[PDB]
RNA sequence: AAUAGGGCCUUGUACACACCGCCCGUCAAGCCAUGGGAGUCGGGGGUACCUGAAGGGCGGGGCGCACUAGGGUAACCGGUGACUGGGGCUAAGUCGUAACAAGGUAGCCGUACCGGAAGGUGCGGCUGGAAC
RNA sequence: CGGGCUUGAGUUCAGUGGCGGCAGGCGGAAUUCGUGGUGUAGCGGUGAAAUGCAUAGAUAUCACGAGGAACUCCGAUGCGAAGGCAGCUUGCCAUACUGCGACUGACACUGAAGCACGAAGGCGUGGGUAUCAAACAGGAUUAGAUACCCUGGUAGUCCACGCAGUAAACGAUGAUUACUAGGAGUUUGCUCAAGCUUCACAGCGAAAGCGUUAAGUAAUCCACCUGGGGAG
RNA sequence: ACUAUAGCUUUACAUUGUAUUGGAUACUAACUCGCGGGCGAGGACACUGUAUGGUGGGUAGUUU
RNA sequence: AAACCAGGCCCAGGCGACUGUUUAACAAAAACACAAGGCUAUGCAAAAAAGCAAUUUGAGGUAUAUAGUCUGACACCUGCCCGGUGCUGGUAAAAGCCCCAGUAAACGGCGCUAAGGUAGCGAAAUUCCUUGUCGGGUAAGUUCCGACCUGCACGAAUGGUGUAACGAUCUGGGCACUGUCUC
RNA sequence: UGGUGACGGAGAAGCGGGCUCCCAA
RNA sequence: ACCCUUGGUCAGGUUGAAGGUUAGGUAACACUAACUGGAGGACCGAAUCGGUAAGCGUUGAAAAGCUUUCGAAUGAACUG
């Protein structure tokens, strides 16, 4: 759900934000949060390697459980919670042993539900199973790439993948980008799609909101001088020629995947 | 609605003289009100059941006609039945 | 010596000096009525404000009420205007042939897109259509 | 105005339905693309051709993988206020017809304003995108072809929510009630009653024709017309 | 503009081995990655060194 | 309103939606940014950026994400061209190159070619001739506003045409007011 | 081994601070 | 100049979004009325940040200032 702001201000006329309807708690679990220090896009030499990063609201880091190791121990959903670090919401789980954890909240998960992990776990929403136990055709997220490493694949708000066929020790999965690829049957995934699918409908409305989110203004290359950018220069407006970066990397069709990568043997169809 | 024979018999027993009073006012009113409530609860979930919506409007008209007949007959029964069921809104 | 078009029926018609028929639209010509516009010029009434005669009222003065006169904003009723677009009738000069026969791609209704022009095409509907 | 009656109207019960509405699942044929076997001089299209695909390897043919749309035979009849509704199944709704020896007692009809629904095409946001296909591009025929024919092809066609409110939205025939002749079929409930369509008395009509589903005989209310253009 | 050149990229040799009907397949033991404090996934490829062919105003020295 | 203190107002245009930023010390703007839109890359030791490397940023984020590039709220829209240039494909002891196919919200073009400028604008921040011509305003108008279209040399995301609100922006006209001026 | 430490912004209220709300958390 | 960590500051007045309550209205929503509420790169304006226009200064009080005027002033704010 989203909320549109009435046009009492020019900076509010085009603002659309979320309704925060699924959030049930206002403060985070203390044992699972730590203060976060911001980079301005600078690496360990102090030189800025990534542009347009800096400022924004102070944030705390929530430790998200992407491994789901406690197999067979049931957990109960305590609260649905806001996370400043990612687009999706998180869910606080209490285990029967007194452990507490955070997971990425799937769509349709409510307070009071029970989740499990492992081969014995039922293929319902919020359960984390090896892909060899997931019946063909269901909607999954938080997909592992190597057994035991942790979820890497389907994590953003609203995104989902589908398990379409299994071929021996591998399964065929269609990815959010449209790629079709093989994943080992030992890898884990969580049933359901990621919640908060209305994230893409939000509109900032003003430059200040990007400043709050921690982004700095971006300058086009055509309005620089030739000493700063290949596309710069000229008197009056000029098109800049073929679009390219500061180092001259073409920006309108040149592929940059390494064309000898071993992971190509596990890709069936390509869409990126 | 559920509209069971037991529910209809209980409604008739509560409203009107004896169970056999199936076709009298203050009992047709109660049956129509029950059906209207159940149809509203059904249309809350099925927002495209336009046939059910039209049937609900017909039931509302039928209850209005029975209430007008009660108006023509007297006013005490009118006041009693509307105070009991809950009508004016 | 060598070699193997016309009548009688059923149909449709916007034709009837009768298909060598009748009609549709565009552009160019001439008359008439009515539209739209930077602006410009008036008339009648209205709300407020400022002054305000005579005659009475209240208190020789003072203060009231309103007949007008004055400014200004708002209506309605009207004229005119660089320029720019429909319609009718008379001519018919030009360009094609859309409809009337299965009118030569059946026709019409709605809708959308596209063309000098009548129109063409897509989707759904109708017979006020053949022909099977 | 004050009472009564049950025949009209409505409620209940039983039986009989149904391409009626909404929602969730399941399907095979055809067809599209990608990746691999076989194989090579054409395929496709037309009145005849050409534009197009194809030896840096087509059509055809055998597989595997990823998808979208439509529901052959039954199938002409039935349902819905209308628009409309057709693969299989389930759930939730609505509704109709017939009867009861059950009930209430005229509670009825119509309806200017208003409200609701309302084919196709069209608009907005998000998905999806196989076929067909406006616009557009090329090839033909013609004096020309801004068309008809052929090859491509984007919106659209599909889904969800929201606008829009139009049609040859037609039976070119408003709703209700009562009555009035026969033939040919058909469906359901059982010789009878509902419904479904064409010949046809009286009657009506200018005629074509309508004729128990009237355009016949009558009563109640609503909508609309008053010569053709201009002009919806 | 002339000449170079970082980077990217192609092949050969080295790292680098074994079998079967050569250039394909297969194997695991070199080599790489993940998990836990051996197991799993790859695999003679990838990576890197030497040589070689392309590309290279990204950078440099110059000429005009 | 008693001193001090304490909005001038209206009509009509160009540009840029807006609040913001900028040449410390001659330029505050129509320049930059911006919310938003498109295209392209990237399946995660991601692409990309620093570094000889180790390592770090990206990001401990995972395609509703990140990065490169152009356009720049919103409304109605965004026409034809793949010929050219880019881009994507099918020698030492094979890449390329050729050829063919695709790509214009890629650079670019829209007078016999690849295609001959669609809608919308137009003496314009674009018009040389030029103070173009007609109308409005003034006693008198090289500026301004409205039309006309031989557009030297507009034109649709180096976006076209509009647009309420906003501006120490540029530009024209009125009322008020005055030593700006007659002086 | 578990709690405190330990945390935002705006605004009621107390000559004669709790608290409420909000999202940028 | 930009970034990182950790602190601080912003007189007074105005306007009146979301939301809430109570009335009518609905089959239920919808939808009107009043009060409440206090949002905002909102408005006026001190401190403060900045530097529009004019005047003065130009061996200046000053190697960039002063006076008047003017912009922003809860934020993409200023500052240790
Ligand atoms: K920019
Ligand atoms: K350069
Ligand atoms: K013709
Ligand atoms: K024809
Ligand atoms: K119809
Ligand atoms: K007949
Ligand atoms: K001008
Ligand atoms: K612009
Ligand atoms: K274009
Ligand atoms: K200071
Ligand atoms: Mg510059
Ligand atoms: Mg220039
Ligand atoms: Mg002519
Ligand atoms: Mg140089
Ligand atoms: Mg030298
Ligand atoms: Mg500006
Ligand atoms: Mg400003
Ligand atoms: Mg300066
Ligand atoms: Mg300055
Ligand atoms: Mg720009
Ligand atoms: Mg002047
Ligand atoms: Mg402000
Ligand atoms: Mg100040
Ligand atoms: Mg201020
Ligand atoms: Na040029
Ligand atoms: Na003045």
């Amino acid at each position: 759900g989203i909320r549109k702001l009435k046009p009492t201000t020019p900076g509010q006329r085009h603002k659309v934000i979320g309704a925060f309807d699924k959030i049930t708690a206002s403060t985070p679990e203390k044992s699972l949060v730590v203060g976060k220090k911001k980079t301005g896009g600078r690496n360990n030499t102090g030189k800025m390697t990534m542009r347009y990063i800096g400022g924004g609201h102070k944030q705390k880091y929530r430790f998200i459980d992407f491994k789901r190791t406690k197999d067979g121990i049931p957990a109960t959903v305590k609260t649905i919670e806001y996370d400043p670090n990612r687009s999706s919401r998180i869910a606080l789980l209490y285990y029967a042993d007194g452990a507490k954890a955070y997971i990425i909240a799937p769509d349709g998960l409510e307070v009071g539900h029970t989740v499990m992990s492992g081969s014995e776990a039922a293929p319902e929403v919020g359960n984390a199973l090896p892909l060899a136990n997931i019946p063909v055709g269901t909607i999954i997220h938080n997909i592992e790439l190597r057994p035991g490493q942790g979820a890497k694949m389907v994590r953003s708000a609203g995104s989902f993948a589908q398990l379409t066929s299994r071929e021996g020790t591998y399964v065929v999965i269609k990815m959010p980008s449209g790629e079709v690829r093989r994943i080992l049957s030992t890898c884990k995934a969580t049933i359901g799609s990621v919640g908060n699918s209305d994230h893409a409908l939000e509109k900032s409305g003003k430059a200040g909101r990007s400043r709050w989110l921690g982004r700095r203004p971006h300058n086009r290359g055509v309005v620089m001088n030739p000493v700063d950018h290949p596309m710069g220069g000229g008197e009056g407006r000029q098109s800049g020629g073929h679009p390219r970066s500061r180092k001259g990397l073409y920006a309108k069709g040149l592929k940059t995947r390494a064309p000898k990568k071993h992971s190509s043997k596990y890709i069936i169809e390509r869409r990126k | 609605m559920y509209l069971d024979s037991a529910k209809k018999a209980e409604l008739f027993e509560k409203y009107g003289k004896s169970v056999k009073d199936t076709g009298s006012p203050e009992s047709q009113i109660a049956l129509f009100t029950f059906r209207i409530a159940h149809l509203t609860e059904h249309l809350r979930q099925n927002k495209k059941d336009f046939a059910t919506e039209r049937s609900l409007k017909m039931l509302v008209g039928k209850r209005r006609r029975m209430l007008d007949y009660l108006i023509k007959v007297d006013i005490e029964r009118y006041r009693a039945i509307i105070k009991e069921l809950g009508i004016r809104r």
